[PDB]
C-alpha cells in the first residue's frame, strides 16, 4: 500500500496485482483486499442510503400517524417519557440535520399544561418517537457496529461521521477529543490493518 | 460583486492599439478577421484569473484594466539591458515585477512541480485579493477539446488538457476553466444529492412539526387534497414514497362513515402544500435548467430518473418512446448549448463568461434563443461574447461593441 | 457591422422554420414584443428589424421601407413571414381638410401599414398620454397639471397636426424639434399659440417660412375631424411636442405656488429622454388594450401570425 | 466523373431514416444539428473513398448508395446470431459480406501492412471499379486538426491524423485528404480576399517587400487558402466534401468565396452543410433540407 500511495480497489486492482505478480511470480492471486479509500467511499454511500431510508420512513410514519390520530380523535408519566425520548433524539449525531425536538416538545407541553382525547395523541406521539428512534438504530446498525468495533482499538482518536445543514455532504473521518477532524489517511500502518481487517469481516463488505 | 469596466491596451504585438470599455452584464464583441478579439479574450482571461506569468508570452507595452468598483491594474512590459521584465502595478500602489526568462524557466520546469515564482505570484495575488472573481474561457475549438477529454477533465484538475491546449495554441493560452459536459453531469448528480438531503431534512422537520399543528386544532378541501395526492404520486421527486392517494381515500372514507377535525384537515393541507413548495424550491434551479435545455430538444428530453431499489439516480435523455440515453449521445451543437446554458446557470461558479464564436455547430434557430435562455436565468454574471453571427446578438444591440485596432507604423 | 444582408436574410428565411415579423425600427420591435407577450408570454414569434439589415446601395442603406419592399417582393407568397411599415402621410388627402382614405389597417400579402402616421400615433389616445405623463412626472403638482393637460389635449391635436404638416411642406421634418421651445408656448382656454420668438439660433428665413406654413395650414386642420386629426401627427415630432406642451402647462399652472419649483420641474420634464417617453407610452398603450374601446392595435397582424 | 446521386439511409442507429437526391456539382445542406448532416458527410466520404470497414463501426440496418452513372451500392448490416455482418451488395452482382467481429479483429491487428480483411476491402474496390473519384474530406474542426501536427501530415499521408481523428470522434471518421500548407486563376482568386498583401507569381508579395512563406498567415486566412486550394483543378480528382465552410469566417467573406470556388469550373461535386445563411447567398437552388424521419423502436 506504500507503493500504491506513491503512484486501487477491490474491483479495479490491475496495476497492483500485475506488480505483485511481477515480484512474486505469476501464480499469485489478484489483490482483492479493500483499500481504506474504498471503505471510506462505501461508508459514505451507506450513510447516504440510510438517510434516504430515514426520509422514506419519516414520510410513511407521518401519513400513518396523521390517519391514526384523525380516526381515533373522534398522562403525567407520558410527558416525562416523551421528554426523555426527545432529549435522547436531540443528543444523537444522526440528527445533525434537525435538532429542534425539544422546542416542539415544549410547545406541545405548554399547549397541554394550560388546560381523554389528548391521551391517545400523547401515546401515539410516544410511539412515533419510539418508532423513529428504532428506525434510526436499524438504518445505522451496520455502520455503528463497525465503528464500535474499530473504536475499541484506537486509543487517542475515534472514527465517526458528521452531518451539517449548511453543507450537504456527510463528513466521514477521524475525530479527536479536542474536536479536530482528520481523514483516515493519517492512520499508522497497524491501525490501517485493523481498519481493513475489520471491514472485511463486517456486513458492509461483500460476501466473500 | 467586482466586474470589469474598462480595458486600455497599448501596442499589442507592437502592431495595434485597442481601448474598449465594457459593461457589467453583457459585452457582445463583433469585428473583422484578425482584429484581435481572441487576443483580447486571452488578455482578459489572464488578467481576471491572476495568471500574470502568461504575460511574458505577450508582446505589449502597457495594459490598463479598470473594474467597476475602482480597482485599476497596470501591466507594463519593459526591456532593460536586453532582459525583458513584466511589472504589474495595482491601483493601491502594490506592485510586483518578475523576469520573462524566469517565467520561461518556471514553465520549462513545470513541463520538464511548483516553483518559487509561481508561489510568489500566488502569495502576491493572495495578499492583494486579486483573484476574487474567476473567468470562464470558452474557446472556439472546445467541441474538439471536450471530445478529446471524453475519448481518453475537471475544473480543479485540468493540467493535461491545459498543457495540450498550450502546446497546440501557444503558452499564452490560459487554463481551461470552462466546464465539461461530464463535469455538468457530475455536478447535476451532486446537486440531486444535495436536493435529496435537503428534502430528507425537511421531511424530518415536517414529521416533528406536524404534531404541534395537530395539538393546536369542507368539500373543497377534499378535492384539493385529492389533487395534491395525485400530483405527489405522479411526481419524479416522490419516487421513494408515492402512497398519498390511498391515504386520501382512507381519510375520505373515515370522514364519511361517521371543529378540531377541520383544523386537523386544514393543517394537513397546509403541511402538504408546504412540502410541495419545498420540493419545488429545492429543484427550482435544476427544473429551470432542464426547461431551458428541453426548449431546444425535439425528440428527447434531459431528465433525471430515480429508483426505489437503485439508490443511484439516473441522469440522461428520455425519449417519447420510453428509451433512456446518456448525455454522450447528444450531438456537437446540443453539447455546446448544454455547456453554454450551464455557464449562465446559477449552479455554476461566479466567473466571467468569455466565449469566442458561441455559434459553433449551432442551428440558426438555436442561436436566436440561446441568449434569451441565458439571460432569463438571472445569474448576474458578466458575459463577454465574441461572435460573427448576428443571430447571436439580436435583441441586445445596445451592448454590441466594435473593435477598431489602431495600427502603428514602425 | 455584424448584420445580415438582404440576400443573407432571404437565405435565413429559407433555412428558418420560425414565424417571423419584419418591422422598420428597433422601437417597433420592442413595442410589438410587449404587445405579443401580453396575450402570450410564452409566444415563440421572432420579430426582425429592417434597420439591422445591411444594404450595399447608399440610398437603400438607411431606407428601411425599401429594404422591406425588396425582401417582400423576392419572397412574395410565403406564409411564415409578415412585414410591417409606417404609413407616413400616404393615403391622406390635404384638399383643405384632413381625410383618411383607408381608415383601417393596410394589408397586402403579409405587408402591413400603421393606421396613423407611424406606430407612435397609436399612443395618441388621451388616456394613454394621461397615464404616461402622470406616471413620469416630478410628483409635485401632477394632478392639476394632468387636469389642465386633459383640457388642452382636445384642441392641441390640431396644433400638433398643423406643425407636422408645416414640417412636411418644407420637407424639414426635424425642424420643430430644435426650433420650438416650451417657453414659447402659451396656455390658453384649451388651445395654444406658439408665438414667433424674435431670437433664434437658426436663420430667420427658415423660421419665417415655418411660421408662414403653420399659419397657412392651421385653419384647414381646425375644420377637420378631431379623430382623423390625431393620426397625421409625425411620431418623432409628436413625442417632443407633447413633452414641451406638458412642460409648459405644468409650469403655467404650478408657478403661482412656487415659481422656482415649477421652473425646475418644467426643465426636468423638458430634459427627459425620448426613449423614456416612448417606452412609457408603449407600456400604457399595452395596459389600456381591452379596458377602453378607443385604444387600437394591429389586430390583423397579430391574428395573421 | 463519378459523383454520388442518392444516399438511402434506413434505421440509422434504428431511429432515423433519410433519403437525399444530390445535384451534380453543388449540394448545399441545411438542417438541425443531430439530424445527420456531418453523419451524411462522413457516410459519403467513407463510401466514395471506398472505406467499407467503417460501417462495421456504424449502427445501421441497410444503406443504399446510387451514383450519378446509375451504379448502385447497397450496404446492409444484419445480426446473424450475435455475430453481426456487413453485406455490401452492388448492382453488378459482386457482393462482399464480412463479420463485424472480423472487422474489429482486423482493426486490433492494425493497432497492435494491412491485414486480411483490409486487403479484402482493397480487392473489392479494385475489382469492381468503386473509386474512380476520391473524396477530399474537410472536417469542421480542421483548424485545430492542422494545429495538431503544427507543434509536432500531407494530403496523401494522413493515417496518423485520420487515426487520431477517429480516436477523438469515432472510427467512422474518414481519411483527411484536405490540403495543408488554373494556378494563376487560383492566385487571383485568393487575391480578392487578401487585405495586407497579395499572392501571385514560392513567396508572398507584401507592399513592404516581405517574401513570407505559406504558413505565417492567420487562422481564417489559412482556412480560406485550404478551402480554395482544392477548389482549383490543382487538387486531386476528388468530390470536394467540406463540413461547415463558415468555420472561423466573417459573415461578409462567405459571399464571393463560393463564386471563387465555382470560378475554377472544376466539375467536381461540392457538398456543404452550413448553418450560416451568408454561405449560400444566391445558391438557394442547391440548398437541400435534411429531414430525418423518426421511427418507432
Ligand atoms: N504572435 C502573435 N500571436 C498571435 N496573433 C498574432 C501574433 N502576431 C500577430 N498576430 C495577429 O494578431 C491577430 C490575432 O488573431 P485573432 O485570432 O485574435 O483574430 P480575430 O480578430 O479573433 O479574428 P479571426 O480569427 O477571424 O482572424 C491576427 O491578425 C494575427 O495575425
Ligand atoms: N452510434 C450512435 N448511436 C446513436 N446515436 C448516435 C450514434 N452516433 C451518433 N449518434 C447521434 O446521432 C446524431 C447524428 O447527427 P449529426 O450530429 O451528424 O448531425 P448534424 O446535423 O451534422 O449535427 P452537428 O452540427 O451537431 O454535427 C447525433 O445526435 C449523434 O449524437
Amino acid at each position: 500500500e506504500a507503493w500504491s500511495s506513491s503512484s486501487r480497489s477491490s474491483f479495479y486492482n490491475r496495476k497492483a496485482s500485475a506488480f505483485a505478480r511481477e515480484l512474486f511470480g505469476q501464480f499469485l492471486p489478484s489483490i482483492n483486499y479493500p483499500s481504506p479509500m474504498e471503505i471510506e467511499d462505501r461508508l459514505r454511500e451507506e450513510i447516504r442510503r440510510a438517510q434516504l431510508g430515514i426520509a422514506a420512513y419519516e414520510s410513511r410514519t407521518f401519513s400513518e400517524s396523521f390517519v391514526k390520530v384523525f380516526s381515533a380523535l373522534f398522562t403525567g408519566e407520558l410527558l416525562k417519557e416523551i421528554e426523555g425520548l426527545a432529549i435522547a433524539q436531540d443528543s444523537s449525531i444522526k440528527n445533525g440535520y434537525y435538532a429542534e425536538y425539544s422546542k416542539v416538545y415544549e410547545e406541545i407541553r405548554s399547549l397541554i399544561n394550560r388546560n381523554n382525547s389528548v391521551s391517545g395523541a400523547l401515546v401515539v406521539y410516544r410511539d412515533a418517537l419510539r418508532d423513529r428512534q428504532d428506525y434510526q438504530e436499524k438504518a445505522f446498525s451496520e455502520i455503528d457496529n463497525y465503528m464500535s468495533s474499530v473504536n475499541s482499538f484506537l486509543e487517542d482518536k475515534e472514527m465517526a461521521y458528521d452531518f451539517d445543514l449548511r453543507r450537504k455532504y456527510p463528513k466521514v473521518g477521524l475525530k479527536f477529543p479536542d474536536g479536530s477532524w482528520s481523514p483516515i489517511r493519517v492512520l499508522s500502518s497497524g491501525e490501517r490493518q485493523l481498519l481493513t481487517m475489520l471491514y472485511a469481516a463486517s456486513k458492509m463488505g461483500d460476501d466473500a | 460583486i467586482r466586474t470589469i469596466s474598462k480595458i486600455e491596451l497599448s501596442k499589442i504585438h507592437n502592431r495595434y492599439n485597442l481601448t474598449v470599455d465594457f459593461f457589467n452584464d453583457l459585452n457582445v464583441i463583433h469585428g473583422k478577421n484578425g482584429a484581435g478579439k481572441s487576443t483580447l479574450i486571452h488578455v482578459i482571461a489572464n488578467i481576471v484569473n491572476g495568471d500574470f506569468i502568461r504575460f511574458a508570452f505577450l508582446i505589449f507595452e502597457e495594459i490598463k484594466a479598470t473594474y467597476s468598483d475602482g480597482l485599476k491594474i497596470v501591466i507594463r512590459r519593459d526591456k532593460i539591458d536586453e532582459q525583458s521584465f513584466i511589472s504589474v502595478t495595482l491601483s493601491n500602489g502594490k506592485y510586483i515585477k518578475f523576469a520573462v526568462g524566469e517565467a520561461m524557466a518556471t514553465v520549462r520546469e513545470i513541463e520538464s512541480v511548483k516553483s518559487m515564482l509561481a508561489m510568489d505570484i500566488d502569495k502576491f495575488v493572495k495578499e492583494n485579493e486579486l483573484q476574487k472573481v474567476r473567468a470562464s474561457y470558452f474557446p472556439a475549438f472546445r467541441t474538439m477539446l471536450e471530445a478529446w477529454s471524453s475519448s481518453s477533465r475537471s475544473s480543479f484538475y485540468n493540467r493535461k488538457a491545459s498543457a495540450f491546449a498550450r502546446e497546440l495554441f501557444g503558452q499564452f493560452l490560459p487554463s481551461i476553466n470552462y466546464p465539461s459536459p461530464m463535469e455538468i453531469e457530475d455536478r447535476l448528480r451532486e446537486e440531486i444529492r444535495r436536493a435529496q438531503l435537503g428534502i430528507a431534512a425537511y421531511e424530518s422537520r415536517t414529521f416533528s412539526e406536524s404534531f404541534v399543528k395537530v395539538f393546536s386544532a369542507t368539500g373543497e378541501l377534499l378535492k384539493e387534497i385529492e389533487g395534491l395526492a395525485i400530483a405527489q404520486d405522479s411526481s419524479i421527486k416522490n419516487g421513494y414514497y408515492a402512497e398519498y392517494s390511498k391515504v386520501y381515500e382512507e381519510i375520505r372514507s373515515l370522514i364519511n362513515r361517521n371543529n378540531s377535525v377541520s383544523g386537523a384537515l386544514v393543517v394537513y393541507r397546509d403541511a402538504l402544500r408546504d412540502r410541495q413548495d419545498y420540493q419545488e424550491k429545492a429543484f427550482s434551479e435544476i427544473d429551470n435548467y432542464m426547461s431551458s435545455v428541453n426548449s431546444f430538444l425535439e425528440d428527447k428530453e434531459m431528465a433525471y430518473d430515480f429508483d426505489l431499489r437503485r439508490k443511484y439516480p439516473k441522469v440522461g435523455l428520455k425519449f417519447p418512446d420510453g428509451s433512456w440515453s446518456p448525455i454522450r449521445v447528444l450531438s456537437s451543437g446540443e453539447r455546446q448549448l448544454l455547456t453554454m446554458l450551464y455557464a449562465a446557470s446559477k449552479m455554476g461558479d461566479d466567473a466571467i463568461v468569455l466565449i469566442d464564436q458561441p455559434e459553433i455547430s449551432l442551428h440558426i434557430d438555436w442561436q436566436e434563443d440561446l441568449l434569451k435562455r441565458m439571460l432569463s436565468q438571472l445569474s448576474g454574471r458578466q458575459i463577454i461574447v465574441c461572435t460573427h453571427s448576428p443571430s447571436i446578438a439580436t435583441g441586445y444591440e445596445d451592448f454590441m461593441i466594435n473593435i477598431s485596432p489602431e495600427f502603428i507604423s514602425s | 457591422s455584424c448584420a445580415y444582408t438582404i440576400d443573407s436574410y432571404i437565405t435565413l428565411l429559407t433555412m428558418s422554420s420560425k414565424k417571423r415579423l419584419l418591422v422598420e425600427g428597433r422601437h417597433d420591435r420592442s413595442h410589438l414584443y410587449q404587445l405579443i407577450y401580453k396575450f402570450n408570454p410564452a409566444s415563440k414569434v421572432k420579430i426582425d428589424t429592417a434597420q439591422d439589415i445591411k444594404a450595399s446601395d447608399k440610398a437603400m442603406s438607411k431606407n428601411n421601407r425599401l429594404k422591406i419592399e425588396t425582401i417582400h417582393s423576392k419572397v412574395k407568397g410565403k406564409d411564415n413571414i409578415s412585414f410591417l411599415c409606417d404609413r407616413a402621410f400616404r393615403e391622406f388627402a390635404f384638399n383643405d381638410q384632413i381625410e383618411d382614405l383607408l381608415n383601417s389597417h393596410y394589408c397586402d400579402d403579409s405587408l402591413y401599414w400603421t393606421l396613423g402616421h407611424s406606430l407612435e400615433n397609436y399612443f395618441f389616445n388621451p388616456s394613454i398620454i394621461i397615464d404616461a405623463f402622470q406616471f413620469l412626472s416630478p410628483s409635485e403638482y401632477k394632478y392639476k397639471a394632468i387636469e389642465l393637460f386633459s383640457e388642452l389635449i382636445s384642441s392641441s391635436f390640431a396644433v400638433l397636426a398643423a406643425v407636422s404638416l408645416a414640417a412636411k411642406d418644407i420637407d424639414k421634418a426635424g425642424l420643430p424639434a430644435a426650433l420650438i421651445d416650451w417657453k414659447d408656448i402659451v396656455i390658453n382656454d384649451g388651445t395654444i399659440k406658439l408665438i414667433r420668438r424674435d431670437s433664434y439660433d437658426i436663420d430667420s428665413a427658415c423660421v419665417d417660412s415655418f411660421f408662414n406654413a403653420f399659419d397657412a395650414v392651421l385653419p384647414r386642420v381646425i375644420a377637420s375631424d378631431v379623430g382623423i386629426c390625431s393620426r397625421v401627427v409625425r411620431g418623432h415630432t409628436g413625442i417632443l411636442l407633447l413633452q414641451k406642451l406638458f412642460s409648459a402647462c405644468l409650469y403655467y399652472v404650478g408657478r403661482e405656488d412656487d415659481a422656482l419649483q415649477a421652473d425646475s420641474s418644467a426643465n426636468y420634464f423638458c430634459n427627459l429622454s425620448e426613449l423614456s417617453l416612448t417606452t412609457a407610452l408603449a407600456e400604457s398603450w399595452v395596459r389600456k388594450i381591452g379596458v377602453l374601446e378607443d385604444v387600437y392595435f394591429p389586430d390583423s397582424l397579430l391574428k395573421n401570425i
